[PDB]
């Protein structure tokens, strides 16, 4: 979708694995706030919008 | 921005009391990293407050 038209979506009750991006791409931005991207994976969220 | 205090951000595990380390190398990537270079999770381990 275009810049003004983002396409939200939710995505909960699901066992979310964050390990599959890293087989994507060269990743040219990837940087987290407010929690490090190594410790992801096994910290825990109410409702994950993307 | 007064770029002259940094501080850890990123590191392997907890420390003791009064332990103190200097140590400013290239973060892990999971796999063998990307020594002094940028990548995937190639986060160097100091950031300054400015």
């Amino acid at each position: 979708a275009s810049v003004y038209a983002w396409n939200r979506k939710r995505i909960s009750n699901c066992v979310a694995d964050y390990s599959v991006l890293y087989n994507f791409a060269p990743f040219f931005a990837f940087k987290c706030y407010g929690v490090s991207p190594t410790k992801l994976n096994d910290l825990c969220f109410t409702n994950v919008y993307a | 921005g007064n770029y002259n205090y940094r501080y850890r951000l990123f590191r392997k595990s907890n420390l003791k009391p009064f332990e103190r380390d200097i140590s400013t190398e290239i973060y892990q990537a999971g796999n063998k990293p990307c020594n002094g270079v940028a990548g995937v999770n190639c986060y160097f381990p100091l950031q300054s407050y400015g």
